[PDB]
RNA sequence: CUCUGACCGAAAGGCGUGAUGAGC
RNA sequence: CUCUGACCGAAAGGCGUGAUGAGC
């Protein structure tokens, strides 16, 4: 058992989280920066990963031809388009020793998301010793969110499914808890496809009734281990088609 | 019995719990079922809660014992699920209740902690 | 002269400040993690650099011994510590793949230090081929910070002595300008020593004793290449020590 | 002539320059310094400014060519920073210096700017 | 300091192991 | 959209290449 596993947890999903904020601030500098030198590339690479990986492994526009963007695995209509408006851009000139710095920040972003996926596939791993019903339902990063709202596996499985219901909406929960203002249908869970995608007019039955299987799913992780995640999403099915069915 | 029933309950005692419900339904509060019996245990507006023996999977009411003991709210288990749901005036079962306001059976409420104060120690 | 070199050196000073802003979010997060397997090191080891590079070269508490502490070079009493406070501690434990993962955060941050270390040094480098004098004033990293809010050499070296003296305090100037309230004495410039180690009573003085000087070397800097900072540097000496006399 | 120094002011035209400003002070409203100097022209403020031929280092007006052909305000140049600060009435020197409003003094202002526009063409 | 609480469905049935209402 | 603008010092002196006053 240990027992501090889900506080790991917890606090791996809170790095993920850290961590997206870092890659969306050091991306966007990336962007600005690398623009000085060409403008253009910007509109053409609107996909991070991509816009890092060419910065990294192309750096100044000289060394850019056919041959390197093939390597770099992008369409060939973009490749032209870039490969023409580099031949033809107002950009500044770069020294060798100004592009090598602005080189350096892309190759840490990238080590980021080599980060970013090591904590992605170590929670989603340890979510089977600690919470394997709570993965089943609603997957290895919604369950951890979770856990990680709540304070604890021990604190989700103490609370009313009406509180689970929530978690995540704590300053919408707050606001109408003083002034009797409309209450959240849904807080993380809104992730869950099923009601993040279904008719808006649905989605407030839905959280309701995922919300109570979540609270029967983390009562059992806490207090057995036993494992009922079949039934539980069955039965979850069954309720979805059946309030779909009358709307 | 299962191991969420960390007590045995006098055949007797079981009765008046259930007829502790009744009339604390018509003269009285009550709240029914888990979800509001736990609401009712951490905003300390619990009295008593009765915990059905026949919960499937059992693990739904295991979280009531740890978080009445620390409320210190006394709690009794009854025998059945369907029986406890009646006793709250409802069609369907029940997987535990809690009185609020004991209403006309305060006596009832009294001796039934009382007499769990022993099981216990 | 180029002429876009003034442009990285800005991003260059915003990247610093970016990185900056990471490293302490995922320390902040490293010490919070690290904590639940090993709780007394927090209060142990305050400063940033040795708790990662602890974190990152030593990781479970089964690997501590006096040798291993020597190596990674901390005093005395230091290392006669940590070794109670380890064996003793009320730490959760840690398996294997729970703690390589929380190393690999640590891995991660060291490769940010390496990284701001290099955004140092391009900085202090390009200075000098863009404000030689700007830089020997002030240093290299406040004197980009100049040229930043300004929005170039250029636009610094059209400016007042009286912008240059506020510029950073944005706001309580504007505020200011606008409402009548006492305006800021410094903006940015605040950090040159003489002026934030001063008696409070001459910071304004000096302040304007070097918004002078800079506005001038801005001029040189931008205008000529040729350089006068030995001789800026002296009058300004004097004129502090001519302030500091009647005081 | 130092390098900021774009067109050659005959000797006539300098001391014409310097009773404008002298004047300008007394029956109207001067700015003194290179610093006020140039807010006055960044504000549109400036009716003309004289600029010393003198300044060690050259660069410290070396900014107020360019940001007088922006705000098209005419500019002119006298041989002596000593000079101009007493023309403006203090005791040390003056880099360079404003006329925001001429006074009795207009009429110099507008044939300063009428012969130097020619200077620059 | 952490929503509401017995109805829903044309019926078959669903529903306190949570109907209904409700601002991630 | 980006402070103030001729004083300060017991004097020697400093000071429009910025005295004084002023909420990074």
């Amino acid at each position: 058992q240990s027992g501090a596993r889900d506080k790991m947890v917890i606090q791996a999903i809170e790095a993920l989280d850290d961590v997206d904020k870092v890659i969306n601030l050091l991306v966007a500098r990336l962007r600005e920066w690398y623009s000085l030198h060409f403008p253009e590339l910007d509109e053409l690479l609107p996909k991070h990963p991509q816009y890092v990986a060419f910065v990294k492994t192309v750096g100044h526009r000289d060394n850019i031809n056919e041959e390197v963007l093939r390597e770099l695995g992008l369409s060939e209509e973009k490749i032209k388009k870039i490969l023409e408006a580099k031949e033809k851009t107002m950009g500044a000139w770069m020294d060798q020793t100004d592009i090598e710095v602005v080189r350096q920040l892309a190759e840490e972003i990238d080590r980021l998301y080599q980060l970013r996926k090591k904590l992605e596939d170590y929670i989603d791993r340890a979510m089977d010793d600690v919470a394997p019903n709570l993965k089943a339902l609603v997957g290895a990063k919604l369950a951890a969110r979770l856990i990680s709202l709540a304070g604890g596996l021990r604190e989700l499985a103490m609370m009313p499914s009406s509180t689970i219901q929530v978690l995540g909406a704590e300053k919408a929960l707050f606001r109408h808890l003083r002034t009797g203002a409309k209450p959240p249908k849904h807080g993380v869970i809104y992730q869950y496809p099923a009601i993040n995608r279904s008719p808006w007019w649905q989605r407030g039955k839905i959280a309701r009734a995922l919300a109570g299987k979540l609270a029967i799913a983390a009562r059992v992780d806490y207090f057995s281990g036993e494992y009922i995640a079949e039934e539980l999403k069955k039965e979850l099915e069954a309720r979805i088609r059946e309030i779909k069915e009358k709307y | 019995k299962p191991s969420y029933v960390k007590f045995e309950v006098p055949k007797e005692l079981a009765e008046k719990a259930l007829q502790a419900v009744e009339i604390a339904r018509d003269t009285g509060k009550i709240r029914k079922g888990t979800n509001e019996t736990t609401k009712a245990v951490e905003r300390g507006q619990a009295k008593l809660v009765i915990i059905a023996e026949d919960v499937d999977p059992e693990e739904i009411v295991a979280h009531l014992p740890p978080l009445c003991e620390e409320k210190e709210i006394p709690y009794i288990y009854v025998p059945s699920k369907k029986e406890l749901g009646a006793a709250a005036g409802i069609e369907v079962a029940a997987a535990s209740v809690a009185i609020i306001e004991p209403g006309k059976a305060r006596d009832l409420v009294e001796e039934i902690a009382m007499k769990v104060k022993e099981l216990m120690k």
